[PDB]
DNA sequence: AAAAAAAAA
């Protein structure tokens, strides 16, 4: 039982200390860069790890979520290995390092996944709707008895490959005459992560006829958190598992959902600077360019035909002014308004969908299916503890943006006056149901 | 291995579709060729979407057994032919590759890479490719030949496009001695401003033609057009045999009388021609002056 | 043994459930269902069975179609043994059929190991009101309307568990979708104590149920809805959609309850639909054209019937003279209804400009036009059909809409009428009458195609790929000739610009036409009476016979011929005139506002090839020609013509003679 | 108990 586990544990090892091509061994060098930093995670590329040996690959993808701690505890192994001192024999503060996979597979849509797709490794993409609040999770739990009165500690995963997994408390006592489970929590001298829950949505154009967006549920833990905020598409490499639900219908239900391992986006957060210097260098040397006014008034929707100050105008509206603030604390907007107002068949509609395609945050409404409410800030109740919050509409969903509204004189007389101070002053104030809050939208 | 376009870089859906060999024995570019190959795949047993899948993830057990699937279901289809052994090289965890996929990569990238003006920018950029597809050579380099190998794929899905219009179309006009086509209009023309990809897609055509009911064996006759030059480019093309056919009936491959008439022709009327290319074959006339010098090659012999 | 059919007429159990499953009768049944399926012949000579097959295995689908006459008519008692007792009968036919299927395709379980079979269309029929305890535990029938689903949710379907007082593992048992697995002595030991399941040597299926109301067409007039519940195994998750009328046919089943008789003080018992087929039945009521649980779909021979009668020439001319062969005159309405039906190809160009490539039709003329029989077989004709009037559609019924579930309590989103009508056509009658707040709404609909919605903090993009056919009456009733069309009808330039091909019918007075007119009502009113082997096929024969005398071709063969071409063939445009098409455009751009009042704008010009392209469709080719382009602009430049001032017809009429020469 | 969407007056 235990052999095979060191005997897998020791290929990991050999494969991550062995991996070279050419004059450099890769994952060495980048464990120490990570370590360097403060960043106790590691990636794998798929195709490294099928070229190196296909007997781990086929296991990795027979029983993922009984392998994977085993690699992620070779890691550690390899990093203290391989950045501590034995000195002849302290800290010690390394957890568990962090596996991040990325892979190149074919992608699978949402309505796809089946029963088939139980327990496997999947590729597919999606958009983001909303992102939980961040919770804790138990890794290293001291336990304490009150009859015998003992220490014990708990160490527990966060794979379980099952609905259960979970040891609560041993029956009986260590070895006199104690209860089935007398032991406590001691919370002081316990290790925690954080763990955050989040929805995604099928993508609209492989939505099938007839039909509407199908909504599911993905978990990340430790470094994969923080990462997406609603409204990215984003391309997700995880797990696909069930879990019960015994408080909730049926027979022997359970309902699905994913375990992300990898996230890849295409703003990659970086909205401080975070780009490679090679981007850089590119960045300046276009700037550097006599006729980069030309270039980009070109690149404006280049299927449309004759149109050049309205081309112009959404350039500089794209970019955006300066934003300023004062001694006395007055605030001076820094965002430019275009209005278009022609006659039917000038193409008015088709240069909106580009331009929320272009800039890096950008939604797309219409005036007849929209509400005031709908839009700055819809409050609403929990079913279940009865307690009012506040959700967000579509325009602040677009802060810091542009937002392409169309059709704006078929909207409501009630509902277009709500946007004044929103965009006069770039702050909206709700005093609803006692709650008196100052929200910020800039777009 | 098997005469197959990229099977270890493509899904082997891709690869049996793209095939020239299989395209010509079951006829891809109509409907009934898709439904028979869907017969191929639900009678080999490999579910459609796994077989649509890259060939480094693609199922263990059906890789390990893909010789003897083929050999078990290729017999009633006639496609046994298929089947060949070739060099395989290996070097490191970096992969393992073919002659074949190699020399399908080269060709690709010398063909796309980075009056009398344009003709030398043409044959400079020629030239700037040649040395490019040299420098990818070493084995120090590999982003210099996956960029050829996803260019041989896109090269090989337009040949294909162009091809299908071709066929459906009929413009394979039949005459007495020798078949003609010209490419007078369609989309992506300047494509084949190439003699290479001009070779290419008339090689197709040949094996399409020859794995045909007919029992004539005449040579073909391809011209396109480059609107910026005002010429057509002409190239002669020889019969083939099927590659499934024994050795009794190949005393000599067919021989090439193109260039000997084009000359005679050229020597005896005063036709702007250019006659240039080290491929003595192919030739560049002028739009006005094409139809009377064929006229002269129907009534020249040949 | 002797395993003869003659010996299953007479039972020898108590009951059929008892006695089918008796060892010697089901290898019988087994081998009789293998003949059967193996050796059944259609009126053409050969096996339907074996194309269906085939066809399974191309489309490695999980379902194969029995039809339920063909088993009544050869082997009756098989087909009662299946009606009576159906959960003993589907195993072995289940069976048999996997063996069937594997002897085309050997090894062909490795894509999938089992098949359900379906059966087609049973001849009794109930409603939910008549349903009784007679009718348990056999199939039923019911028609119905989807209202509230579940969702998607995995089964276990194989079960097994070990037993750690004695570590016994039992072996794989099954699963009824509404029972829970309880065994009391727990095998050989025979003894109960604490066990697991131990699910890492399982097989999963999914389910779907759902809520049935009663179809308000079904129900009396005034009265309440019966409520069902219905429970989709695999293969059948997601084909029905909310909204959707419907029709299942199923098992009958019963099981025990806590609260139901808590609250009632009886045992009393719920009741479920086991479901086993299911066909739509929303918009296209006529049902006896042809039988199947798809009309839309077609066989192979029914395929090279396609392509061998796609060949002829002047198939367009057929085509359009065999759309509503009741309706007298009207040829450009026919063409312009055929042309729209028949669509065009959504462009995209580098997946940052998009094209869309469907059709609009207005319609505006006279009383006493038909135009409401036609767009009532237009609904008749299409796959996808939605019929709005008037007043009686809102802005926010056609458009998706915000609802609040009852039972979860939170926002979600609510299919509007557009919705149903993705890949189909909206029909819309008076258009005139309807108000501008639920006019100005489908915007987006006809020209964006999609739908935006931000409503309730739900920002959500909807696609709607749908082309409405609209009817409407001009200002006063009838339309004058002597005034422009600005001055004829009160909808404005952004509308009207939408609108491909926009249609006017004008009443008047002609002695003969009238008689003609007449003489074809009369022959029509005469030719429907009611009163003027097997008789069924007999009715068929009268059945063509009389629409032989004014339909080129059958309907159904034409409904499937509609289907495929929509389906497969796509029509590309590369050599088109060029100078002529621009010319013809700048012409259109010269008159119109600048001399009268039609607007005319770019969205013509796509309108044309659109027309072209649908033109390339009719034939069933995958290139557009020159004469669809010359058709195409006969049809657009008449179009245009004929919605002018009396004073000038005739001048523009002369003028533009030379584009349209043919 | 309080906010937000829909059809009829
Ligand atoms: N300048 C142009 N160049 C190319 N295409 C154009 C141009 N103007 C209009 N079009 C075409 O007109 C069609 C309709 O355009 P679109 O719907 O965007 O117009 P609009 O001005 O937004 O209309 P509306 O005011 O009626 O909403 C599109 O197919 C588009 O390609
Ligand atoms: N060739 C024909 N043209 C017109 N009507 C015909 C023709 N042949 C038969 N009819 C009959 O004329 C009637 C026309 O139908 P209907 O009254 O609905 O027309 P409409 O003008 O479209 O109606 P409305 O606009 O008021 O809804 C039908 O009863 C139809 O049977
Ligand atoms: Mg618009
Ligand atoms: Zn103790
Ligand atoms: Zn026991």
């Amino acid at each position: 039982n235990d052999d095979d586990n060191t005997e897998i544990i020791k290929s990991f090892k050999n494969f991550i200390l062995e991996f070279r091509l050419d004059s450099q061994f890769i994952y060495r060098d980048q464990l120490r860069n990570n370590i360097l930093v403060k960043n106790y995670s590691l990636t794998v590329n798929m195709e490294h790890l099928i070229g190196y040996n296909e007997d781990i690959y086929k296991k990795l993808s027979d029983e993922p979520s009984d392998i994977i701690p085993l690699f992620e505890t070779a890691i550690t192994q390899v990093a203290k290995r391989i950045s501590i001192l034995s000195r002849a024999q302290l800290l010690n503060s390394l957890p568990t390092f962090q596996l991040i996979l990325n892979s190149n597979a074919n992608q699978i849509p949402l309505r796809d996944l089946d029963s088939e797709h139980v327990s496997k490794i999947v590729r597919l993409s999606g958009i983001i709707i909303s992102t939980s609040v961040l919770s804790s999770r138990a890794t290293y739990l001291s336990i304490m008895c009150r009859n015998c009165r003992h220490t014990t500690s708990i160490t527990i995963n966060n794979f379980n490959s099952i609905t259960g997994n979970t040891v609560s408390l041993p029956r009986s006592c260590l070895s006199k005459n104690c209860g089935p489970d007398p032991y406590i929590i001691i919370h002081e001298s316990s290790k925690f992560i954080d763990q955050q829950f989040l929805k995604l949505q099928e993508i609209p154009e492989l939505v099938p006829v007839g039909e509407m967006p199908r909504n599911l549920t993905m978990t990340c833990d430790r470094y994969l958190t923080n990462k997406v905020i609603p409204g990215t598409r984003v391309t997700i490499v995880g797990i696909y598992s069930i879990y019960n639900s015994k408080n909730g219908s049926g027979v022997a239900i359970r309902t699905p959902y994913i375990k992300i391992l990898g996230i890849q986006s295409d703003v990659e957060t970086s909205s401080v600077t975070m780009f490679t210097e090679e981007e850089e260098e590119e960045f300046l040397q276009l700037s550097r360019n006599p006729k980069l006014y030309e270039i980009l008034t070109n690149s404006i929707a280049p299927s449309i035909f004759g149109n050049e100050d309205i081309k112009k105008a959404i350039v500089c509206l794209l970019m955006g002014g300066s934003k300023k603030i004062l001694p006395d604390g007055m605030r001076l907007r820094g965002d430019i308004n275009v209005l278009l107002l022609g006659d039917p068949g000038t193409a008015k509609s088709q240069l909106l969908k580009f331009v929320e395609k272009v800039s890096p945050i950008a939604v797309y409404t219409s005036g007849k299916g929209s509400s005031a409410a709908g839009l700055t800030a819809s409050v609403q109740r929990d079913p279940m503890t009865r307690e009012f919050y506040l959700e967000g509409g579509a325009m602040v969903l677009a802060d810091g943006g542009v937002v392409c509204i169309d059709e704006f004189d078929k909207m409501r007389d009630e509902d277009r006056v709500a946007i004044h101070e929103a965009m006069e002053q770039q702050t909206i104030s709700i005093a609803k149901a006692g709650i008196t809050t100052v929200l910020n939208s800039r777009t | 291995d098997y005469y197959l376009f990229l099977l270890r870089h493509s899904s082997l859906y891709d690869s049996f579709y793209y095939s020239n060999y299989v395209n010509a024995k079951l006829s891809l570019w109509n409907e009934n060729g898709k439904k028979r190959l869907h017969k191929m795949f639900a009678r080999m047993g490999i579910p459609l979407s796994t077989a649509q899948e890259t060939w480094l993830y693609m199922d263990h057990s059906i890789k390990r057994e893909l010789g003897i699937i083929f050999d078990k279901n290729l017999d009633r289809y006639g496609l046994q032919d298929i089947i060949r052994d070739g060099f395989v090289r290996t070097l490191g965890y970096r992969g393992s590759i073919s002659a074949s996929e190699f020399v399908e990569a080269l060709t690709a990238l010398l063909e796309v890479g980075n009056s009398a003006q344009k003709l030398t920018n043409l044959r400079k950029r020629w030239v700037s490719n040649f040395w490019l597809s040299w420098d990818a050579l070493d084995d120090r380099k590999v982003e210099l030949l996956n960029r050829g190998i996803q260019l041989a794929q896109d090269l090989q899905r337009a040949i294909f496009n162009t091809g299908v219009a071709i066929l459906e179309k009929k413009l394979i006009k039949h005459l007495r001695i020798y078949r003609l086509c010209v490419l007078q209009d369609g989309p992506d023309l300047d494509l084949y401003r190439n003699p290479l990809t001009l070779l290419r897609l008339g090689n197709w055509l040949i094996e399409c033609c020859a794995e045909s009911e007919d029992k004539q064996l005449l040579p073909m006759v391809l011209a396109s057009i480059d609107e910026n030059t005002d010429t057509y480019l002409v190239a002669g093309l020889t019969p083939r045999y099927p590659r499934g056919l024994d050795t009794i009936h190949t005393k000599k491959p067919i021989l090439n009388n193109f260039s000997m008439a084009f000359q005679q022709i050229t020597a005896e009327t005063d036709a702007k021609v250019r006659i240039d290319n080290f491929e003595s074959s192919i030739i560049e006339i002028r739009r006005e002056d094409l139809s009377p010098f064929l006229e002269k090659l129907t009534l020249s012999g040949l | 043994e002797e395993l003869t059919l003659e010996s299953l007429s007479n039972v020898k159990a108590n009951s059929y459930s008892e006695w089918i499953t008796q060892p010697n009768v089901s290898r019988t049944i087994a081998r009789e269902l293998k003949s059967f399926l193996l050796e059944y012949t259609d009126e053409t000579g050969r096996s339907v069975y074996g194309a269906r097959i085939r066809t399974l295995g191309e489309m490695n689908s999980e379902s194969l179609e029995v039809n339920y006459r063909h088993l009544a008519e050869s082997k009756a008692i098989l087909a009662l043994f299946l009606a009576k007792c159906p959960e003993e009968m589907l195993k072995i036919f289940d069976l048999v059929a996997m063996e069937a299927t594997e002897l085309h395709y050997p090894d062909y379980a490795r894509i999938h190991s089992e098949i359900h079979v379906r059966i087609s269309d049973f001849p009794t029929i109930y409603s939910l009101r008549e349903l009784r305890e007679s009718n348990l535990s056999s199939l039923v029938r019911v028609t119905g309307v989807v209202t509230r689903r579940t969702g998607v949710f995995p089964q276990l379907k194989y079960v097994k568990f070990n037993c750690l007082k004695c570590g016994s593992i039992l072996g794989p048992f099954f699963q009824d979708s509404n029972e829970e697995i309880r065994i009391s002595f727990c095998t050989n030991c025979k003894s109960k104590g604490p066990f697991r399941v131990n699910g890492e040597k399982t097989v999963y299926r999914n389910y779907q149920r759902v809520t049935l109301q009663e179809a308000p067409g079904t129900v009396p007039p005034g009265r309440l809805p019966r409520h069902r519940e219905v429970i989709l195994l695999a293969d059948l998750v997601d084909v029905s959609k909310p909204g959707e009328e419907v029709e299942v046919t199923g098992i009958y089943k019963n099981n025990y309850d806590g609260n139901l008789n808590a609250k009632n003080g009886f045992p009393v018992f719920a009741t479920i639909i086991e479901a086993n087929s299911i066909k739509r039945r929303e918009g296209n009521t006529a049902n006896e054209g042809e039988e199947g649980l798809d009309v839309f779909s077609w066989t192979e021979e029914e395929e090279r019937e396609f392509r061998k009668i796609s060949r002829d020439r002047g198939i367009i001319d057929k085509i359009i003279s065999s759309m509503a062969p009741s309706i007298y005159g009207h040829r450009d309405i026919k063409t312009a209804v055929a042309c729209s039906l028949f669509g065009g190809v959504p462009k995209n160009v580098n997946g940052k400009h998009s094209i869309r490539g469907d059709i609009n039709v207005l319609l505006l003329g006279d009383p006493g036009t038909a135009k409401s029989q036609i767009l009532k077989y237009v609904e008749k004709t299409a796959h996808r059909a939605v019929f709005a009037t008037g007043q009686g559609a809102s802005a926010v019924g056609l458009t998706a809409s915000v609802r609040k579930d009852p039972i979860t309590k939170e926002w979600t989103l609510e299919g509007g009428a557009l919705v149903l009508a993705d890949k189909g056509v909206c029909l819309i009658d008076e258009f005139d009458k309807m108000n501008d707040q639920d006019r100005t709404s489908i915007h987006e609909a006809m020209e964006q195609q999609s739908i935006s919605i931000s409503k309730a903090g739900i920002v959500t993009t909807l696609q709607a790929r749908c082309s409405i056919i609209a009817a409407a009456n001009p200002n006063g009733g009838r339309y004058n000739s002597t005034l422009p069309l600005a001055q004829n009808v009160s909808l404005t330039e952004p509308i009207l610009s939408r609108f491909d091909i926009l249609c006017v019918v004008r009443d008047l007075v002609d002695e003969e036409a009238d008689e003609r007119l007449a003489t074809f009502v009369v022959d029509s009113h005469v030719r429907s009476h009611p009163e003027n082997l097997n008789a069924r096929q007999r009715r068929l024969q009268r059945q063509r016979k009389k629409e032989e005398e004014i339909s080129p071709i059958p309907q159904e063969l034409l409904m499937k011929y509609i289907h495929y071409a929509r389906t497969k063939i796509y029509p590309k445009l590369h050599q088109m005139d060029m100078d002529k098409v621009s010319r013809v455009y700048a012409d259109l751009r010269r008159e119109s506002i600048s001399t009268g009042s039609f607007p005319i704008t770019v969205r013509h010009l796509e309108s044309i090839l659109r027309i072209a392209e649908s033109f390339a469709k009719m034939r069933l080719s995958e290139f557009v020609s020159s004469y669809d382009l010359d058709r195409a602009i006969k049809v657009v430049v008449d179009s245009f013509v004929d919605a002018q001032k009396v004073s000038v017809r005739r001048q523009l009429r002369r003028s533009f003679a030379i584009y349209t020469l043919g």
